[PDB]
């Protein structure tokens, strides 16, 4: 019958068209940004701004990246965080200078501690068991100026250490890594935000490249 | 006057419970011992719909009961033809983060909300070319959990901002705003007469709203977790709500009570979809155990398992004539059960 | 690949 | 200022919701059985339908 | 001798267990990946390898009963033609698919950007057809030279015959020798040297790169890689070495019969190669945890 044949060929055209549109969407790296309390998400997007949720798509070294910021979503996270199950990596932003700052909503909650709770809820999240996290420590330029004036022991009492920029940054970097519980299956790549060009951009490409190797080897049976 | 208001709030809430307690004589399950169990409704997958390349979050059945729309996280909206297993239309989305979809009862328009705060309306015919965006509703500050078409011009959408809004397609303006939910609204269902609708939020509370007046007729609170699904009884005088604790509760509008609880010891995972049969006897609920369980609306006995989905069942719908039931899941497949 | 005898 | 106004709305809604009439559950639930039994034959899911009648074979 | 009798009986049971395990594993892999799993590039490669191995093992019992009764063929000419075409095509396709899987893994590891942006299913089948057409091209002489030959004693052998090609016995013998030597060289180079060099290089760079990146979190990846490469080498190098020695000494064998140990040793080498064809899904498909969870969910 002619009527069914026209419908049948239309479905084949739709089926064919879905192949290219699904191939151009599966060849782009999917990223996701978190961090509440002005952690530096807006600053982070600026470096890789080549081209409720914001899609800042960009391409670096002939590889396309898809970036999704969910900072405008003030609702419950558990009802939509499962939609991102399958992203290549998670770009988490933490402010180094936020150890002594306090949330605007509550005057008794530490900003750094709140970020740790958000980080803990992501590492232990059931939807990101095998999803790596690209940790970014923002505002390192202002952190070294503030760490000398304000001791870091106010945030973590159980820390003697030394009042130095390198010592304080390393301890914060280590503290986030030890907060992870799903070891041996995910890697928390960590970097410090730098005003120099193509510095943070290169780290994102380098971190994603390692994850792609992990994803490729996992699907190949080597992992 | 916080102390006085707290006492005033408590006494009314106690009055609601005290009035309900006097009104309650016996459970529906007790007075249904006599009715014949329906039996073992063994439903089979007559048609399998494939072609999506991501997790499927919502689906809707049209009045024709032949064309259904499915929303998937790949950024494509597909108008399926269940009779012949054909994709009538492929609607691309500006934002791939879609979690709800709707189909107009007359079949002229479709909607799809999500994390983008946009309820895009698409014209099915578009005689001038292919499917194109007709209107973009942008007045919500949260993810559009569920949207349903009321008429060809009026549509009601539930968002994550704990508010529900009724929209006009031509003007693109919120006709009225429904507020009162403490938690984020997750789903809504429309009565056959479209005069009333209920919304299930994350505060374990279900509220009945009036379309024309914007007033909340009733509030039901019988759950203890998120309410991810809701669906009116076919007569429109009752509805059933899903929950995250594997408990379906049937609420009657006239009774203003939780009639009965559809829970089992074996099932522990959450419920994301709730649907009713043509006669309302078979309460189909979509669970997270990778299968759909068909319940008895009067006997509290499971009457079959639709174990044909690889991933968690996220959407579930029943045709208006009840001819077939379509189940969608995160495994990027639709199973038509009949 | 498969070896074949010769008479 | 704002807290008392928002809280008063909940009390007004509670009083407003308490003014409706509660139909007795004994006969409200009885109507559910009547509708189910009336449309049981018409419902294709409750009673199996031969593949000839349905379009999904 | 007693040792020779055991050395002849053992290949029979080796091929029997190869048949059983290969059919079981290939059927399971096809049922899981081809129907209950999403269609991906690695899934397509695994499906092709499993299909080739299943087609080979389903053909194996003919070779088993041939080796049981002293290489005699009781079946017909068309059936032996089909059985040896299927055997040769399946062997060549399995080796070429192993090489292609190694190349794809090497490309994915060394250049992840190209793999992410230039690995599509359509291109996957387009480039997998290449090994198959190469197998057909290499098998063309096996298509059109092979035919069943009956000896005057009344026993039948399906081997190569050159009476039609050569008008006189001398030129027929000369063309037979030259074609057999050419086939041996092609087998050793394309069938063995090309993939063995590819497999060692492709897997060598994969291990080398992950070591430099500090990707070694467990011994499982190294164990799997070394097991695959070692098994492939120890099962294919002896058989191809025996074939090469037979081809380079074919003239002496057919003119003087100087060497006889090669003819005896062909059978164990063929058994080992067939056992590799059996175990390829085990070391290529069941290694992944996704396949295992899908399989256990399937039952």
């Amino acid at each position: 019958s002619a009527e069914d044949k026209a419908a049948a060929e239309r479905s084949k055209m739709i089926d064919k068209n879905l192949r290219e549109d699904g191939e151009k969407a599966a060849r782009e790296v999917k990223l996701l940004l978190l961090g509440a309390g002005e952690s530096g998400k807006n600053t982070i997007v600026k470096q890789m701004k080549i081209i409720g949720i914001v899609e800042t798509h960009f391409t670096f070294k002939d590889l396309h990246f898809k970036m999704f910021d969910v900072g405008a979503q003030r609702s419950e996270r558990k009802k939509w965080i499962h939609c991102f199950e399958g992203v290549t990596a998670i770009i988490f932003c933490v402010a180094l200078s936020a150890y002594d700052l306090v949330l605007a909503e509550d005057e008794e909650m530490n900003r750094m501690h709140a970020s740790m709770k958000l980080f803990d809820s992501i590492c232990n999240n059931k939807w990101f068991t095998d999803t790596s996290i690209i940790l970014f420590l923002n505002k390192k330029d202002l952190f070294e100026e503030k760490i000398t004036h304000s001791p870091l022991t106010i945030c973590f009492p159980e820390y003697t250490g030394a009042n130095k920029y390198d010592e304080a940054a390393s301890y914060i970097q280590s503290k986030f890594e030890d907060l992870n519980k799903r070891k041996d299956t995910k890697e928390i790549y960590t970097h410090f935000t730098c005003s120099t060009d193509t510095k943070n951009v290169q780290f994102v490409f380098d971190a994603v490249t390692d994850v792609i190797i992990k994803n490729n080897l996992k699907d190949c049976g080597l992992f | 006057e916080l102390d006085q208001l707290r006492q005033e709030a408590e006494q009314l809430k106690n009055q609601i419970r005290d009035a309900r307690k006097a009104c309650a004589d016996a459970t529906l399950s007790q007075i249904t011992n006599n009715i014949d169990p329906v039996g073992r409704i063994q439903m089979r997958t007559r048609r399998t719909l494939r072609g999506h390349l991501a997790k499927i979050y919502a689906m809707h059945w049209g009045t024709d009961s032949r064309l259904l729309v499915s929303a998937s996280q790949d950024g494509k909206l597909i108008i399926w033809d269940s009779y012949t297993t054909n994709k009538v239309h492929a609607i691309p989305l500006r934002s791939s983060w879609v979690m709800t979809c709707a189909y107009a009862p007359s079949g002229n328009y479709v909607a799809c909300g999500g994390l983008d705060n946009i309820c895009s309306i698409y014209n099915l015919k578009t005689r001038e070319g292919n499917v194109r965006v007709s209107r973009e509703l942008a007045g919500h500050t949260g993810y559009l959990s569920c949207c349903r078409f009321l008429d060809d011009n009026q549509i009601v959408t539930s968002s994550g901002d704990t508010t529900c809004a009724l929209w006009d397609i031509e003007t693109g303006q919120q006709t009225t705003t429904f507020t009162g939910h403490t938690g984020d609204v997750m789903s809504l269902s429309l009565a056959p007469d479209t005069r009333l609708f209920v919304s299930g939020a994350c505060d374990a509370s279900a509220k009945l709203w009036d379309v024309r007046e914007g007033m909340c007729r009733q509030t039901f609170t019988g759950h203890e977790s998120d309410i991810n699904a809701i669906c009116f009884f076919p007569n429109g005088n009752a509805f059933a709500t899903g929950s995250d604790d594997a408990t379906c509760r049937l609420f009657d509008l006239r009774a203003d009570q939780e009639l009965m609880t559809y829970s089992h010891d074996n099932i522990i995972c959450g419920i994301t979809s709730v649907s009713f049969s043509k006669s309302g006897r078979l309460l189909l609920a979509g669970y997270d155990d990778f299968n759909c369980n068909v319940w008895d609306a009067l006997k509290a006995d499971r009457a079959g398992v639709l174990a044909g989905h690889d991933n968690r069942v996220s959407c579930l719908g029943v045709t208006d004539d009840g001819m077939a039931v379509a189940t969608g899941s995160w495994d990027s497949f639709l199973k038509i059960w009949n | 690949m498969y070896f074949i005898n010769i008479l | 200022t704002a807290s008392i106004a928002q809280a008063r709305k909940l009390v007004e809604q509670l009083k407003m919701e308490a003014n409706i009439d509660r139909i007795k559950v004994s006969k409200a639930a009885a109507d559910l059985m009547a509708y189910c039994e009336a449309h049981a034959k018409e419902d294709p899911l409750l009673t199996p339908v031969p593949a000839s009648e349905n379009p999904f074979r | 001798s007693a040792g020779y009798t055991v050395l002849r009986i053992l290949p029979l049971v080796v091929l029997g267990v190869t048949f059983v395990l290969g059919v079981l594993g290939n059927g399971l892999v096809i049922w899981v990946a081809g129907f209950r799993m999403t269609r991906t590039v690695t899934t397509i490669c695994y499906l092709n390898l499993a299909l080739a191995d299943f087609s080979f093992t389903a053909t194996l019992p003919f070779l088993i009963v041939s080796m049981a009764m002293g290489e005699k063929w009781p079946f017909g000419w068309f059936l032996c033609k089909l059985i040896h075409i299927v055997v040769d095509i399946n062997l060549f396709g399995s080796v070429f698919l192993i090489g292609f899987i190694a190349l794809d893994r090497c490309i994915c590891v060394l250049h992840p950007v190209w793999a992410q942006n230039h690995r599509t299913v359509s291109l996957a089948m387009k480039v997998i057809v290449g090994p198959w057409i190469l197998a057909l091209v290499l098998t063309l002489p096996v298509f059109l030279f092979l035919t069943t030959v009956t000896i005057p004693n009344g026993d039948t052998y399906c081997t190569f015959n050159f009476a039609s090609w050569g008008g006189t016995p001398e030129e027929r013998l000369k063309v037979a020798i030259t074609m057999l030597t050419a086939r041996g060289i092609i087998r050793f180079v394309i069938g063995f040297l090309l993939p063995m060099s590819i497999v060692a290089i492709c897997y060598g760079l994969i291990a080398a790169k992950i070591h430099k990146k500090g990707m070694i979190k467990s011994s499982r990846p190294l164990r799997v890689l070394t097991a695959v490469v070692a098994s492939f080498f120890i099962c294919w190098f002896p058989f191809q070495l025996v074939a090469l020695l037979g081809t380079v000494w074919l003239k002496e064998m057919l003119f003087y019969g100087k060497y006889k140990i090669i003819d005896i040793l062909v059978n164990p080498t063929s058994s080992l190669a067939f056992f590799n064809s059996c175990l390829n899904p085990m070391l290529y498909v069941f290694v992944g945890q996704d396949f295992r969870e899908r399989l256990i969910h399937s039952l």
